[PDB]
């Protein structure tokens, strides 16, 4: 139990020097460049039979005795040769066989040798043991031990068993035993001398169970020595033996260039405990494998620094990912507490808090450690790191703050793209800026131009995201470019090609066959090393972390609203919203192109509609009294600008719809409403400038319309100042685009702008101004009104009448005072308008025509020209009522439909039991409809044919003299509640509260 | 066992008889709520009543074939010829097939600028019926024995 | 800006008083059955109730651990807090003497590296006590 | 030719592997117009003799003058006429990175520029280029790009890079850790020598060493022959029994006798274009490659269909 403290104890003791090689060899072990050097006396922990066994065997067999006397190196190559000449190579193949065929078990050691992830192992064993727990272990060490096969290995990892093995057969010719092995090593291991050697030269050496003055040692020494000076490391020696290491002896063998560790030093042991001090050696090393090297308390500020230095790159990085800095030594949540989580050395950074607290230990610190602790400390807070978790205070949350990018500047923009590019960091903020702007060809280009220049300036930090940025936005031409030929084409007429077909053939030829999934492996070892913390972006599958976590923690906000539990401290709302913000800083602000990606659209939308979600709910939740003891007038959700650029950026117009529709957002206060105001005007002068000016970008036209889509959806609930108003009107009605918004999405979002503030006289002049444009429009018979939402103009004019009670369009009237009867066209829709056009207008209208047909009786009885329904208009509709009849019965045979006429018919439905209408023929039509029979004569229809828009989709006077009639008030009342109850919904709740009861 | 009436749809040009492109019908989201003056404020008198009712028919189809002719070739308006079997309740397998045409659609979906690193294969792609003065909503169903 | 409401638990033992174990707060769920009550001139409240809590952050006491029908008190410490006033002085002393240690984690065995042991809680109840909770006002 | 996509498979295999190292000779520095050794020697002969050498220079004369230069008017003027000759600088062609394209572990090369240098600092290959015996310590990458004779990134000088006779004929004693480096790279990663002549010295040097140790046991090297003519029987036979496998891209493609950088690309498309091409004619072979994919998954007792996109590619 205490084998582990008792080596914490030996550590801190340890020789600096000794110190110091165990520290090298864990780099070393860390960066793959650890080679094991594994000699015979880690077999002889194993109990693998000794070699000066099987030489005094040999002695035995050769003069009939043991030789009783201390064979000498020579004695114990010697004996085994003449052995091998006298009684053959057959008598040796036996003893070999007898000897060293029997199985072992991996001793602690040879367990230990393989935790290292050593980038080779040699040895001048002959056992299997090595391979065992080279098998063990997962890895695959490619076996070596003869010159067949150095050619043959399929890994890269070489399990280099020099002087061969047995694993051909128990024969010595593959083995490494007598005089002549020795002797001609050169002559018979050629191949398996040249790689090994290389891998001495490449990577680090760790001569362990060995004696200092073996052969191969002396062999290596002199390959050493024969080395350019200073160009060897200096090979690792593990010494083991119980004697502790004379002084002479450590002085010659380290003038030899050895760097060798002495067992019997570091711990004290018996004479046979050979096993406890290979494990101390080892369990030392494995011990201190990760940020366990901490110095003391004045090192502190040192420790840290190195640690965090090369981190000064960056301008900012989740916290959730400066666990990566320190190896997981300190769990830094998202708030910011410093949540211990593995550390064995004192004041590992408590120390460091404590000198920020405490004012006068900071002065204790030297000049360079005072400024080193500076420089830290605001590090720190530029990330956002909170003081100690174990002193952690209130912490307040504070929306992170990001670059103009993410905000909705555009003229901004432009003007640094003029600008001259002083580091390639100006230049790579630029093809952001391109990109951002749909400029992606010339965004494309520049980031080429960009990739050469950094890693001219090896500057690895912009290189790598360069590199990521020039990937995605190839993609992005690529994808566009595919949509563009697919359907872009289709959506205005005649393909665009802003990206010529040469460029596009030029950027498929300068990349291809590769993937950012290693990206970041072919990255210099240092980058990688200190950066880690950019891996998270390596990879294609970005986000490869924030998504699970944010299902997750809507998983336990579901489950939280269901149940309603009075949660405590920071909830998973909160913690969504700190990844949220985090993740937009560290992309926006660090400028990767990824931001406009549909991966981010998704994961934004999604914490922001969960966010959204339970702002709603809290509100609505009931409070127990025990409930209200925990807390009372709790905190809301305030929208403030961030979150409403976030929305309207990262999501669309059906998704907002289902968020509106579920969530009462309307109740949940905004904030901020300047900067909002100015993002919205500026949306509106973006696509005032793109579309004001003929000249365009296509490719900026896609991305950003759906972003303005959304923003001035979204525009409802901010209020807009009378100038920005004024300009959101004109951007709409003037300036956006009828490709995408067509007449009748234009007239829903002015209505939506219209509902959130009231329209001054201006407004009013700019709908008229549309109202004309679209009068004289029409001169073209050829014109006609096109919207699939079904939303006219006229609806326009409907919304002046409202505002205004008394405003005569006299523009309007002059244009009717101009026109003809070949203008019919233009006399129409200026009919369509008659309330908003002139007395003497009127007049003119009136006599150029009237009602004609059942289509022209709607148009006339729409704005209500005729006060009283005639019997010459009743009666048209009883003739349009046999045309149907007649084509019913007609397409009795076929099949029956009803798509514009049924609107037709439940209206003369409706009518006649509204009692407008008494023309009894109504009567005679009644079966064409269901709608028609449920409302002429309710009591004969049968109550199974109501149709949930009927029940939802209905008329306050309609619904008054439904309730009247209570024949039909009985079925759609239990109906309505049946409906109600299956599914809970605002709309039948509320026709069932306000009228039927 | 899984949906058994493959519903082709056909997409022409409305000027001319040509065929635009095919594709894989996936879904139709049928949209009817009142928004003109939001919910109240629409034109209202005494003895006056009309039907203000706007309502909007959105689709989204898969898998795409655009014409070659149509591709080599390249106010446009254009067609659909949704093409399912008419099944029943009581029977799920019928020879009839149900005939639904869109003829004002305009192809324009909200996959553009979609950018997945890795690129996908699942063009779908949005549709909204297009409307008119005369004609309220142009969606024709028709049953063919 | 956040919650303030960062409460202490300290659970103990109700047969001699012993500290087991401290946390920190993390939810609070509270809902009630009226099913039992459908089958009243002798008429009966029949709405049982189930007060279930959870608790983070479980530092265990070291005598607890040392020395290895067994009831446990919970004694959660809370600041008030009004609308009035941000920060009250008066602290809320809330009170379960009477619970389980509720399996619910149920050998969860994920293969993340994350430190979470949380611990459900069942506030158990008697004959003469609907269930012990129970709430005082330091004011 | 048959043996040619043999070795178009074996190529593309390593490339896939990364077990792909190309040897890179002086050819690949020719393309990009980088100044060639015998402009040097004539540059060498004019001013000792006072005028070049009208008869062609011999490999004798090529390494002799300038070690006359060397000796009559001292080590100095060696290393002024490199520094006159050599300090141009000209941009890498397509080849360099087409050469990267296949992924290569290491880079060998006899070349003194840095033009494959310039070709991983536009594709941001980081290879540690070892140059020299200090190199071999200091290396960082175990990816290497090998500069067998080195290069003048210290400085445009003689010691800095094996130019004259004596360095060719010292050169075991002169690069022993390059040459240990070397051989193993050559005993493991399969290899490609372009640029780099048959003739040439270093082909010579490194034709023995592979034929001396090894016994059955070398991965035989590639020799992607870019010259103006297809190869002679005599002379491809001849170097096939010495052992390497040689790519002569004139019959695969057509190209003049000046054609250089058209062929270079041809052999490099040849190896880049066929491993991304996956060949399948034969309709039997469609249960042959799909069973191919297919015959691992027998194993597994059942196996998403969603996952079969990794089988296949």
């Amino acid at each position: 139990k205490r084998y582990g403290e008792k080596l914490k104890e030996v550590f801190l003791m340890l020789d600096n020097n000794v110190v110091e090689c165990i520290k090298e060899i864990t780099e070393s072990s860390r960066n793959g460049k650890l080679v094991f050097f594994v000699g015979a006396g880690v077999s002889t922990l194993s109990d693998y039979p000794q070699w000066w066994r099987l030489v005094d065997k040999y002695h035995e067999e050769l003069y009939g005795s043991p030789k009783k006397g201390n064979y000498s190196s020579d004695e114990y190559l010697r004996i085994p040769q003449i052995f091998y000449n006298v009684k053959g190579e057959m008598a040796f193949d036996g003893i070999l066989k007898d000897f060293f065929q029997v199985d072992k078990p991996t001793n602690p050691i040879h367990d230990k040798i393989l935790a290292m992830n050593p980038a080779h192992v040699i040895t001048t064993n002959y056992d299997n043991l090595i391979d065992t727990a080279c098998w063990k272990r997962g890895k695959y060490f490619s076996v070596i031990s003869a010159e067949e096969d150095v050619a043959n290995a399929t890994s890269s990892r070489y399990l280099l068993k020099v002087h061969g093995d047995f694993r051909k057969g128990f024969k010595g010719e593959n083995v490494v035993l007598k005089e002549d092995d020795y002797l001609n090593y050169d002559q018979n291991y050629p191949l398996i001398s040249n790689l090994m050697k290389t891998i001495i030269a490449t990577h680090t050496i760790v001569f362990i169970g060995y004696g200092l003055g073996d052969y191969n040692i002396n062999m290596l020494l002199n390959w050493v020595r024969k080395l350019q000076k200073d160009s060897f490391h200096k090979p690792f020696f593990i010494r083991t033996d119980p004697s502790p290491i004379e002084n002479e002896t450590l002085i010659y063998y380290e003038n030899k260039g050895l760097r060798i560790i002495d067992a019997a030093s570091l711990i004290d042991s018996n004479e046979y405990d050979y096993l406890e001090r290979y494990s101390a050696v080892m369990d030392l090393l494995i011990e201190s494998q990760e940020n366990k090297f901490i110095t003391k308390d004045d090192e502190v500020i040192d420790y840290i620094y190195g640690k965090i230095s090369p981190l000064f790159a960056l301008q900012y990085i989740r916290k959730i990912d400066l666990k990566h800095v320190f190896e997981y030594d300190y769990h830094f949540e998202v708030n910011g507490t410093v949540v211990r989580h593995k550390n064995k050395g004192f004041g590992y950074m408590e120390r460091f808090f404590e000198l920020k607290e405490s004012c006068d230990e900071r002065s204790k610190l030297s000049k360079k450690q005072y400024e080193r602790f500076n420089a830290l400390f605001n590090f720190f807070e530029k990330n956002g790191v909170i003081c100690m978790a174990k002193d952690a205070g209130t912490l307040n949350t504070s929306i992170e703050i990001n670059s103009l990018a993410y905000h909705g500047k555009y003229d901004v923009m432009k003007k640094f793209i003029e600008e001259q590019s002083v580091s390639i960091e100006d230049d790579y903020k630029k093809a952001f800026f391109l990109a951002c702007l749909g400029r992606w060809e010339e965004s494309y280009d520049l980031y080429s131009n960009i990739i050469l220049n950094s890693i001219d300036e090896s500057n690895g930090c912009v290189y790598y995201l360069s590199q990521i940025n020039r990937y995605r936005i190839y993609q992005s031409i690529t994808q566009a470019v595919t949509q563009f030929n697919g359907l872009g084409l289709l959506t205005f007429g005649r393909h665009y090609k802003p990206f010529t077909d040469e460029f596009l053939a030029r950027i498929e030829r300068e990349m291809t066959n590769f993937n950012i999934d290693d990206l970041f492996n072919g990255m210099p070892f240092e980058f990688q090393k200190k950066y880690k913390i950019l891996e998270f972006l390596s990879d294609n599958q970005f986000l490869y972390d924030d998504t699970v976590k944010l299902f997750e923690l809507t998983n336990k906000v579901r489950s939280e609203m269901s149940e309603g539990s009075y949660s405590f401290g920071m909830s998973s709302d909160i913690v969504v919203l700190l990844r949220l913000y985090d993740n937009l800083r560290f992309l926006y602000e660090n400028c990767l192109w990824s931001v406009s990606f549909h991966e981010f659209h998704q994961y934004i939308r999604n914490s922001m509609s969960l966010l959204i979600e339970k702002a709603e709910y809290e509100r609505t939740r009931d409070i127990d009294e025990l409930g209200f003891s925990f807390f009372g007038k709790k905190s809301g959700f305030f929208m403030e600008y961030y979150d409403f650029v976030n929305i309207s950026r990262h999501f669309k117009i059906d998704d907002i719809k289902n968020l509106e529709r579920s969530c009462s957002i309307d109740k949940i206060r905004f904030g901020e409403q300047e900067k909002i105001e100015e993002y919205l005007v500026g949306i509106a002068e973006e696509i005032t400038k793109q579309f004001s000016a003929n000249g365009m970008n296509v490719v900026f036209y896609t991305q950003f319309i759906s972003e303005a889509k959304a923003a001035l959806y979204f525009a409802k609930y901010v209020k807009l100042s009378e100038e920005g108003l004024g300009k959101i009107v004109k951007a709409l009605l003037f300036y956006f685009p009828e490709r995408d918004l067509d007449i009748g999405k234009r007239y829903v979002w002015l209505e939506r702008l219209t509902k959130c503030n009231e329209l001054p006289k201006s407004i009013i002049s700019i709908i008229d101004d549309f109202l004309v444009l679209q009068a004289e429009k029409h001169i073209d018979q050829n014109y006609s009104e096109v919207s699939s939402n079904g939303l006219y103009s006229r609806d326009y004019g409907a919304l002046i009448k409202h505002f205004e009670k008394n405003f005569i369009s006299k523009r309007l009237s002059e244009i009717t005072l101009c026109l003809t009867q070949d203008k019919q066209k233009q006399i129409d829709f200026l009919f369509k308008l008659l309330p908003l056009l002139s007395t003497n207008a009127k007049s003119h209208l009136l006599s150029f025509k009237s009602v004609e047909n059942i289509n022209d009786l709607m148009n006339g009885i729409r704005i209500g020209l005729i006060d009283e329904f005639t019997p010459e208009h009743e009666e048209l509709i009883i003739e349009y009522l046999e045309t149907r009849k007649v084509n019913y019965i007609v397409e009795k045979e076929k099949g029956i439909q009803t798509f514009s006429s049924n609107d037709y018919m439940s209206t003369f439905g409706i009518w006649y039991f509204l009692e407008e209408i008494n023309n009894s023929k109504m009567e005679e039509f009644i079966g064409m409809d269901d709608q028609y029979d449920f409302f002429v004569d309710p009591e004969n229809f049968d109550y199974k044919k109501f149709i949930p828009s009927w029940l939802k989709n209905y008329n306050d006077k309609l619904l008054g003299k439904i309730a009247g009639n209570k024949h039909m008030k009985h079925h759609v009342i239990e109906v309505l509640k049946e409906r109600v109850k299956n599914s809970n919904d605002k709309r039948y709740l509320e026709i069932l509260m306000n009228y039927f009861i | 066992t899984v949906i058994q009436d493959t519903a082709d749809v056909y997409f022409k040009r409305k000027s001319d008889g040509k065929l635009v492109f095919t594709a894989e019908a996936q879904t139709a989201s049928f949209s009817q709520a009142i928004s003109e003056e939001k919910l109240r404020g629409g034109i209202g008198n005494k003895p006056l009543y009309i039907l203000k009712s706007e309502k909007e028919i959105n689709l989204t189809v898969k898998n795409a074939f655009f014409d070659l002719e149509w591709l080599a070739m390249t106010s446009e308006r254009y067609e659909v010829e949704y093409r399912t079997i008419a099944y029943n309740p009581d029977t799920e397998e019928v020879y009839s097939d149900i005939y639904i045409q869109f003829p004002n659609v305009s192809p324009s979906g909200e996959f553009e600028m979609s950018l997945e690193n890795g690129n996908a294969l699942a063009p779908e792609i949005k549709f909204e019926a297009l409307a008119d003065t005369d004609t309220d909503e142009m969606a024709v169903v028709i049953e063919a024995s």
